[PDB]
């Protein structure tokens, strides 16, 4: 989900980009500007929810060790999703 | 050209400063009532000398030595920077 | 305390301490202090007169004979009135033991050579008035041995920044390496890493 | 104004002097001083390229880490000059030939180029722009050199009205072609000369007192729409300087004369060659004119240089070219020049 | 007897090679150092500090990073107390601000005063 | 106040160890410029020296006067001996640096530095 | 315009309400072409032709000293003495009391977060006005 500024200059997914007086675009002429395009807040945005049935759910990323400390979410809101500090996942009590 | 402000230091509990907390605490008021528009800043220190300046015109500062007098002497120098105007 | 703990030698303390008696009782003169640590490692702290003669008889003694000059350093201590601390190592292999002796001197004050007892002092202590600027009297040839050859100032004493004042770089126009003040890219992060919980109670200073 | 160019630090290495030029043949003779002297104040340097990028490695190493780029160009091609102007500030130009080749004359390097250069900066809104031309550039010259040279300069003139146009007299340096070609003349003979070069009178200029003046000239915000002309502290004749030139190399110097239709001819044999000619007739007329006085046009003075003489130098350009015997001898061992 | 009589003041500023600028330029600052508020530990408010006035940071061109020109910039050093930090500013001549220490008053702290019978000092909940 | 000397016990031998250095530095400056092919004259590297040695002439103790001497004895040694190179010895001579700003105008222009 | 410092930005002293004279210390540099304070009128006066008589803050502070020697022991209050001449004086002019009763303008806590320039900029500032007002 990259976005293109006026001046043909792609911009990142931290909001970095080059004005169009600004010296420094002369780097990329002749070359070019190293952007990634896999966004990652798109791609978290992505995940369906979980439904789980209890008052607090564990997180660890998935994996075991291979993830994130294992945390532990509430979920006593019924307006909001429990989303996990670490990974990014949302889970939802179904009551 | 004239006198624009004067500035009095002193002490509260050096002896040099006693001729100069006399001074003003007698005579203080009847020049301010003399001198009712010009600034006469009286600043009270811990450990410096009694010094009397004097502001004139275009930024001339003149400087006057106030150790170690009695209160006669210092309303002497008060009348003499006020008189000159210079 | 057995898996994780490591162990001491009692011995060792006690027979270093017997020593360290023998010698501060030998010579009056110029000990000042003698002190065996926990893992048993003996310091005689002298005045700074009184190097030649310990070196001497720690040398040539029967009951020492400590005949190598280990290593010999120098540590700076800035508040102290005498900032700098010289540390000679000596290992006798008769006795098969390890001693060390320490001495103070500031910036002015000359100490005098070793060499007439080890020759690796020549070396050792021409380092430590590279680094240090701890003059050595009575040396044969003391000059640098590790800085640049036109460096000015000692880079090991703690007033001195970990850059440089200068730095070195090729200029075209005079077609020479030439030097001038120092300006990084990207400055070095000091890092305050210091607790503020004190970690060992048996090293507190008292209170004033 | 923006944030990038306010200058910051010391003027060192890694400061930001707020400059962002583009030199126009950085690889040639003054191109090589001028990057020096804007890398080393922490300039973002621009510098196009017609030839190997080998040639441009001695120029790698002159600035800081992203301060100098380089990219290729072409005389003939408006867009290239308009994608490498179109960021930049100052522009300076120093492009030239002391030959003619089968791909260009002098005109296209002389003419041609720089207008298309100046005219490319105006079109994308430079402010500053900075032309080098010759002191003796004359309408009626003999040489096609300074003809040319002349025809261009009017022409950066009329098509850049706030151009500051830098006028040398002769250039004096490690890598220079004035004293290293009295110096190789030395191989052929005994120095030929036009009148025994008692006719001609010349002010060589030092090449670092140049490049500050350029430098001073990019910072001061009056020498825009000025005409400078840099010429050195002294003037010479042509014979006591070629003297001056073999008593410094301690070499054999018998000069003999030869006229001005045999100097001719002799210009137009070394000028066949496939390769750089060792000299031509343009070389030839251009050695033997006269420098001109202009007392109406700011000098290296108004700048804040103080000129260098050749003295203090001469050894330093011309010790490559004595011998072992030579080698080691001293400042002071050499009668000076004798000025007018 | 080989001890000479010195009355000179004593300066080593000829012999540390540091050049003028960062000599007759620069401002030490003697202090010791706050407490970290975000902690109740007092362990690091034991000894004295030097530090230098900082001097200007600026952004690279390149990459963004704080290049300086100072070279004392990360430059602190520790004393044992005030005066031996004064002695050392004065040998290698830095002009110093010395500001004293200060330490926290002994309060007067009693568990029975949350549950007075006539003062104000009633804690409203425990 | 007595303290260990270093070579001279008052200012007027440490006045000799100077006016002796200095000497022997004002024979080596010719053979410096002619060794290490400077394209300097004497008179420069004679003016040189005496600048480098006016650069310390406010200071009255013995010692740390002595340590000077001692400092530049040794600089002479590895002068005397090519042991600097032509850069060692032209780094007296800060040719490459750009001149600083000295009245007050010019640093309140250049930045913030005092 | 002339582009000054802020108080995070140069050394300089303040006194307080009760007379106790404290300084700032450098912690960042100013941006851009912003100078010091007292430096921009300082050059103003080298520029003018009226040139003042100090160049480094020592001596700007040794001129603070000159015209109050209050200002320059940091850390320090000072005595004021002399409250009776102060009241004889103020007895001479009869000024009348207005009728207006003594309303202060800070009467809630959404006139709390906005007084000075750099408080108006922010924009905590701002957040925290309209969660209080709402
Ligand atoms: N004798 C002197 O030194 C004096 C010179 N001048 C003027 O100063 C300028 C610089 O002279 P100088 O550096 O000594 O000479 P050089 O020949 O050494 O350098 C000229 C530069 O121009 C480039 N160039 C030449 N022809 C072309 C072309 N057709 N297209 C693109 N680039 C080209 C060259 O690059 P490349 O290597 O790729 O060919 C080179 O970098 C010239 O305009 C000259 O007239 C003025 C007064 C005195
Ligand atoms: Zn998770």
């Amino acid at each position: 989900g990259v976005r293109t500024s006026p001046t043909g200059e792609k911009v990142t997914h931290t909001g970095q980009v080059y004005d169009d007086e600004d010296y420094r675009r002369v780097r990329f002429v002749g070359r070019q500007k190293e952007v990634n395009e896999n966004f990652a807040i798109d791609l978290i945005a992505e995940q369906p929810v979980s439904q789980v049935g209890s008052r607090v759910i564990s997180c660890d990323g998935g994996g075991g060790a291979l993830g994130h400390p294992r945390v532990y979410i509430n979920l006593d809101k019924e307006t909001k999703t429990g989303t996990c500090g670490y990974c990014g996942l949302q889970f939802r009590q179904q009551h | 050209l004239g006198l624009r402000e004067i500035r009095i230091h002193l002490c509260q509990r050096s002896p040099g400063s006693q001729g100069v907390r006399d001074f003003i605490e007698k005579r203080y008021v009847e020049l301010k009532k003399a001198n009712p528009d010009l600034p006469i800043l009286i600043r009270e220190c811990s450990d410096v000398q009694p010094k009397l300046w004097a502001r004139y015109a275009f930024g001339q500062e003149k400087n006057v030595s106030l150790n170690n007098f009695s209160a006669d002497q210092v309303t002497r120098a008060l009348e003499n920077v006020l008189s000159s105007k210079a | 305390t057995r898996p994780t703990v490591r162990p001491r030698n009692d011995v060792a303390h006690k027979q270093l301490s017997a020593f360290g008696e023998y010698v501060a009782e030998i010579l009056p003169k110029y000990v000042q202090q003698v002190q065996v640590s926990c893992f048993s490692e003996l310091e005689i702290c002298i005045h700074p007169d009184g190097v030649i003669p310990v070196l001497t008889f720690l040398r040539d003694h029967s009951n020492a004979q400590f005949k190598s000059l280990a290593d010999l350093t120098a540590v700076d201590i800035p508040t102290r009135q005498n900032r700098f601390e010289i540390v000679y190592n000596l290992l006798s292999l008769r006795f098969n033991s390890r001693i060390r002796v320490k001495t103070y001197t500031d910036e002015l004050t000359p100490v005098e050579s070793s060499v007439s007892v080890y020759k690796a002092a020549n070396w050792y202590e021409r380092e430590i008035w590279d680094m240090f600027g701890v003059f050595f009297a009575n040396h044969p040839d003391l000059r640098r041995i590790l800085t640049d050859y036109g460096f000015e100032g000692h880079p090991f004493r703690k007033d001195f920044p970990l850059s440089g004042y200068v730095e070195l770089r090729y200029d075209d126009e005079v077609k020479r390496v030439v030097a001038e003040p120092v300006e990084l890219a990207q400055e070095f992060r000091k890092f305050d890493l210091n607790s503020p919980w004190e970690a060992f109670p048996a090293y507190r200073q008292p209170p004033e | 104004l923006h944030h990038a160019v306010i200058p910051h630090g010391k003027g060192g290495r890694s400061s930001v002097s707020g400059i962002v030029a583009t030199v126009f043949g950085a690889t040639g003779f003054l191109g090589r001083y001028l990057v020096n002297h804007l890398g080393r104040m922490g300039s973002q340097v621009i510098v196009p390229y017609r030839c190997e990028p080998y040639d441009t490695m001695h120029l790698r190493p002159m600035g800081d880490l992203g301060q100098i780029i380089f990219m290729d160009w072409n005389g003939r091609d408006k867009d290239s000059i308009r994608r490498a102007v179109e960021h930049s500030n100052v522009v300076i130009n120093l492009v030239g030939r002391e030959w003619e080749t089968k791909n260009f004359d002098f005109e296209d390097v002389f003419v041609k180029i720089p207008q298309a250069i100046a005219q490319v900066s105006k079109e994308a809104g430079v402010e500053k722009f900075i032309h080098i031309s010759h002191l003796n550039a004359d309408i009626k010259s003999s040489s096609k050199y300074l003809r040319n040279k002349a025809v261009g300069e009017k022409e950066v003139r009329e098509t850049f009205p706030e151009a500051t146009i830098i006028k040398p007299a002769d250039i004096f340096g490690r890598e220079d072609r004035f004293l290293n070609y009295f110096a190789n003349i030395r191989w052929f003979g005994g120095v030929p000369l036009i009148s025994l070069g008692k006719k001609t009178v010349k002010q060589p200029v030092y090449i670092v007192d140049v490049t500050k003046g350029i430098i001073n000239a990019i910072k001061d915000p009056d020498a825009r729409g000025k005409t400078f002309a840099f010429v050195g502290p002294n003037r010479y004749l042509l014979f006591d300087l070629v003297q001056y030139v073999f008593a410094v190399a301690h070499r054999p110097f018998l000069p003999y004369p030869m006229p001005h239709f045999a100097y001719r001819w002799i210009g137009r044999l070394f000028e066949i060659s496939p390769f750089e000619p060792w000299t031509t007739r343009d070389k030839v007329e251009r050695i033997h004119t006269t420098d001109r006085t202009l007392p109406h046009l700011p000098g290296l003075e108004d700048l804040g240089v103080q000129a260098t003489p050749l003295e203090l130098k001469a050894i330093e350009v011309l010790r490559r070219h004595r011998t072992y015997r030579w080698l080691s001898s001293e400042i002071e061992d050499v009668q000076p020049a004798k000025t007018v | 007897t080989q001890l000479i009589t010195v009355d000179e003041k004593l300066d080593i500023t000829t012999l540390t090679g540091v050049p003028e600028e960062h000599i007759k330029t620069r401002k030490a600052r003697i202090f010791v150092p706050a407490r970290n508020n975000m902690q109740s530990g007092v362990n690091n408010t034991k000894k004295w500090k030097m530090e230098f006035d900082t001097r200007e940071r600026w952004e690279n061109p390149l990459m963004g990073w704080a290049s300086t020109a100072d070279p004392l910039s990360n430059l602190v050093l520790t004393f044992s107390t005030k005066e031996d930090a004064i002695a050392f500013a004065e040998k290698n001549g830095w002009s110093y601000d010395v500001e004293e220490r200060k330490v926290p008053k002994p309060k007067s702290k009693s568990y029975g005063a949350n549950f007075s019978w006539n003062k104000r000092t009633r804690v409203s909940t425990k | 106040t007595s303290v260990k000397p270093i070579f001279s016990r008052d200012m007027n031998e440490a006045k000799r160890r100077v006016r002796e250095l200095y000497r022997a530095w004002y024979r080596e400056v010719p053979n410096t410029v002619h060794l290490f092919q400077l394209d300097i004259s004497v008179k420069q590297g004679r003016d040189k020296v005496r600048e480098m040695f006016k650069k310390n002439a406010h200071v009255t103790d013995p010692r740390v006067v002595d340590l000077l001497v001692i400092k530049g004895k040794m600089e002479l040694e590895e002068t005397i001996n090519v042991w600097k190179q032509r850069t060692h010895v032209m780094r007296f001579f800060h040719e490459t640096e750009a001149p600083r700003p000295k009245d007050f105008l010019s640093k309140f222009y250049v930045g913030h530095d005092p | 315009i002339l582009p000054g410092a802020a108080y995070t930005e140069k050394s300089a002293t303040y006194v307080n309400t009760e007379g106790r004279a404290q300084q700032t210390k450098v912690a960042v540099m100013p941006p851009g072409l912003a100078r010091e304070d007292w430096k921009i009128i300082r050059a103003l006066s080298e520029i003018a032709g009226m040139t003042l008589p100090y160049d480094t803050l020592d001596q700007v502070r040794n001129r603070l000293e000159e015209v109050s020697p209050n200002l320059v022991r940091y850390d320090d209050v000072e005595g004021a003495n002399y409250f009776q001449q102060a009241s004889e004086l103020s007895k001479l002019v009869n000024q009348q009391l207005l009728a207006d009763p003594l309303v202060p303008p800070q009467l809630t806590i959404k006139d709390f977060y906005m007084t000075d320039s750099i408080s108006r900029a922010s924009q905590t500032m701002a957040k925290c006005v309209k969660a209080v007002t709402e």
